[PDB]
RNA sequence: UGAGUGCAGAAGAGGAAAGUGGAAUUCCAUGUGUAGCGGUGAAAUGCGCAGAGAUAUGGAGGAACACCAGUGGCGAAGGCGACUUUCUGGUCUGUAACUGACGCUGAUGUGCGAAAGCGUGGGGAUCAAACAGGAUUAGAUACCCUGGUAGUCCACGCCGUAAACGAUGAGUGCUAAGUGUUAGGGGGCCCCUUAGUGCUGCAGCUAACGCAUUAAGCACUCCGCCUGGGGAGUACG
């Protein structure tokens, strides 16, 4: 993606404004590049070091998820009913 | 996005088709979304090798400021069929 | 020795430009190596693309 | 029968096993050749330095009937066989305008055989 | 692309189908259609001259235009319909002036899709040019062979044919089957190659669905009897028994060629096979 | 502080689809011109007077991309080498805004995985299992030679192996130096420092060979694996 779509979108989930490292931005980040990655490979199927990249941007946004989760539920279930992963 | 397209005439063509053609071609990389930060043209120059008995052909670079990439497809598929064109160079820089 | 373009400060290297290439060429329009002309490997790597687009659009001989 | 032709070219193509000379115009039509096989040259002989020697003398000697005083030189192949073609070229009463050691080398095309184990 | 149906019985046990699914209606234009009744290989005489035909579906004939004499307008694709008359998928194109007529649907023609004629237009796929205005390496097909007639070497499926060269007023084309012939400039031509490209995969499983095609079962000439056919007679099943195998009626048939050599092609023809 | 994000930068044969180009081989057609060519330890089979080979021109077609090229780079490995466009992943340096241990390892499982091989459909130049011939030899269903099918090539599937090797699991930290190189950064051509990549080498370790800041050292965590050779990576499941 570009920095302009990203900053689009961590202005809108960001707790506050200089932050822009929380778990909500990054997972949100993340779901945006997961996504654009997967639509590029429904076209090139075949270029399995792009999913692998997937597959660690996935596995991190579920560690920031779980983390989340146990720290308070509340922005857990608010994020994940925002972004639709569930 | 700012690319560079360089190609070539073939030396036979007579100057009146030849300035139409470019006024085609610059018309193209320029009328589908973008615009042109300059047209040039060097001449007639030598060539390093010969391209179907030809020795000698003409250069023209249009170097196009552009985004989405219709325009330049667009052009290199057209220079495929112009016989009036023999080569056909783009470089993103 | 000494990297020429290093030397002169240019940056970025042009397809284009037959007489600033056609010194790092032998002869036989051959590339010529590093250890020859004393450049970096930066823009060795840079000559080797320009030096083949330049082959290419027919500014210079493969031969 | 007569054919006047002042200047052409001279093949030589030498290999580890023969050499052949051939003598044309400057436009790649024959005027003459030589071998050692048409010498009679037969085994480790084809790949000496005299049999080209002598099939250059031969072939020099069946073009100049044609009238040939200058030729180009035109090399290719391996093998010890060039160099005293051509020095025996001179010595044909012919004149060498240009060597050129030209040889089919690809840019890594074709796969080539196997190994030989002998 | 393809359906396998499930081996439930023994007649679906290894068949495949088509998914049909570059067909956008069924019903068709009730103004282009005319009747075909089966004949069967039955001549004017009432004789059966040609084997293996009849009893199948009955027809209705979609009337396409192999010529394309309408240039300059500009067509839309409307449908890409059926036509059991054919192995191809068509394409219902509706002219500007307000025509509808089929034509043979190439592979990766879409709805909505713009298709023009003549000699000065596009050289995208579905327009109709000239063999001049065609240039070189372009894939195409419905060459005609006679300019006014209509297209006659490329109207199957997956089908298509290639320009190498000219030798001034004629041109060069490597069909399909591999055969050179060199054609002539005027006539046209279309971009692309014929589409359902994978009629040629379709397993058939049945009897009965090579029966609903209209085609009657070969007998074979070592069953028949020696008035019947020469391959035939013998106590036990019994082999050929010939220098060379035969066909019904007398003319010997694997390798034997049966060309015409004093024919108006044989110079317009380059290479053969 | 570790781990991650952001901001400013760098390199790169990382991957995928399409597109372009040139050298060479093979094949064809035409011209010239005639006695062999090719190959061998040496010869023959093979091609050739139906005009070969050489040579020149042109064309068709497929494959791989000379020089750059490097103990160089990238990638989790396998592997990646013409050039271009489109799409796309990961890494390194600096900063110190940002979250504030979110980390490591990882059984089962999932998925990627040279080459050969298999299926379907194309393609088909070279090279070349098998096959045929010649030769060699006591014999030669081998080496060598002429040819030559599958196959090598493309797409979609399958297999799921390798001396798949650094025969060295992953993560973190401490432990003398010296010298080359790759991409960076800071200072005043030199110095210093990050992450890699090679060589030599002290302590230590090692059965020895040798490893030695890219440990085979010192230690901690997790996983897998060994317990004499053969039978046997066989058999039954
Ligand atoms: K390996
Ligand atoms: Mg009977
Ligand atoms: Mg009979
Ligand atoms: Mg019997
Ligand atoms: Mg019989
Ligand atoms: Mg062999
Ligand atoms: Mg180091």
């Amino acid at each position: 993606i570009s920095q302009e779509r990203k900053n689009e979108i961590i202005k809108e989930y960001r707790v506050h404004e200089t932050d822009t490292g929380s778990p909500e931005v990054q997972i949100a980040v993340l779901t945006a590049e997961i996504n654009a990655v997967n639509e590029h490979l429904r076209t090139h199927k075949k270029d399995h070091h792009s999913r692998r990249g997937l597959l660690k941007m996935v596995g991190r946004r579920r560690h920031l998820l779980n983390y989340l989760r146990s720290k308070d539920i509340q922005r857990y279930r608010e994020l994940i009913k925002s972004l639709g992963i569930r | 996005r700012t690319y560079e397209v360089m190609y070539i005439v073939r030396p036979n063509i007579e100057e009146d088709a030849k300035k139409a053609l470019v006024e085609r071609f610059n018309g193209i990389l320029a009328t589908e979304g973008a615009e042109v930060l300059e047209a040039k043209d060097w001449g007639k120059r030598r060539l390093a090798y010969e391209i179907n008995d030809f020795k000698d052909g003409f250069y023209n670079i249009v170097r196009v400021k552009s985004d989405n990439n219709k325009a330049t497809d667009e052009f290199q598929r057209l220079a495929k069929i112009s016989d009036d064109i023999i080569r056909y160079m783009v470089i993103r820089e | 020795k000494v990297c020429y373009f290093t030397a002169n400060g240019i940056t970025h290297i042009d397809y284009k430009d037959t007489e600033l290439l056609k010194r790092f060429i032998s002869e036989r329009g051959k590339i010529l190596p590093r250890r020859v002309t004393g450049t970096s490997a930066k823009y060795q790597r840079m000559l080797t693309t320009a030096i083949k687009r330049s082959r290419h659009m027919a500014l210079l001989p493969y031969v | 029968v007569k054919k006047n032709i002042e200047n052409g070219v001279a093949h030589i193509r030498s290999t580890f096993n023969n050499t052949i000379v051939t003598i044309t115009d400057e436009f790649g039509n024959a005027l003459s050749w030589s071998s050692a096989g048409a010498l009679g040259f037969k085994g480790s002989k084809k790949s000496t330095p005299f049999a080209a020697q002598m099939a250059s003398e031969t072939a020099s000697k069946s073009a100049m009937e044609h009238g040939l005083k200058t030729v180009e030189v035109t090399v290719k192949g391996p093998g010890p066989g060039r160099e005293s073609a051509i020095r025996a070229l001179q010595s044909a009463g012919l004149e060498v305008t240009a060597i050129r050691d030209v040889t089919p080398v690809p840019h890594n095309g074709c796969r080539p055989p196997k190994r030989r184990r002998v | 692309a393809i359906k396998k149906y499930k081996p439930i019985t023994n007649g679906r046990r290894n068949m495949t189908s088509l998914d049909f699914a570059e067909i956008t209606k069924t019903t068709p234009e009730k103004s282009l259609l005319k009747p075909l009744p089966k004949k069967a290989g039955r001549n004017n005489q009432g004789k059966l001259t040609v084997r293996h035909h009849g009893g199948g579906h009955k027809r209705q004939y979609r009337v396409i235009d192999f010529k394309r004499n309408k240039d300059g307008i500009n067509a839309k694709v409307d449908s890409i319909q059926y036509d059991p008359n054919r192995s191809a998928n068509i394409a219902l194109v509706v002219y500007a002036d307000g025509e509808k007529r089929y034509i043979i649907a190439p592979k990766g023609l879409e709805v909505g899709q713009i298709v023009e004629s003549g000699a000065e237009a596009d050289i995208k796929v579905g327009n109709a040019l000239p063999l001049q205005n065609i240039p070189v390496g372009t894939v195409v097909h419905n060459i005609e062979l006679k300019p006014g007639k209509g297209g006659q070497i490329a109207r199957s499926a997956g089908a298509s044919a290639q320009v190498l060269g000219k030798e001034g007023k004629y041109v060069l084309i490597r069909l399909r089957s591999g055969e050179v012939r060199m054609i002539l400039s005027t006539c046209r031509a279309t971009i692309g190659q014929v589409g359902n490209l994978q009629h040629e995969l379709v397993n058939v499983g049945k009897a009965g669905r090579s029966r609903w095609k209209g085609i009657r079962p070969t007998v074979r000439g070592s069953v028949m009897n020696p008035n019947d056919h020469p391959h035939g007679g013998g106590e036990g099943r019994a082999p050929i028994g010939r220098p060379s195998p035969m066909s019904p009626w007398g003319k010997p048939t694997l390798g034997k060629k049966t060309r015409r050599g004093k024919k108006s092609s044989d110079k317009l023809i380059v290479r053969g096979r």
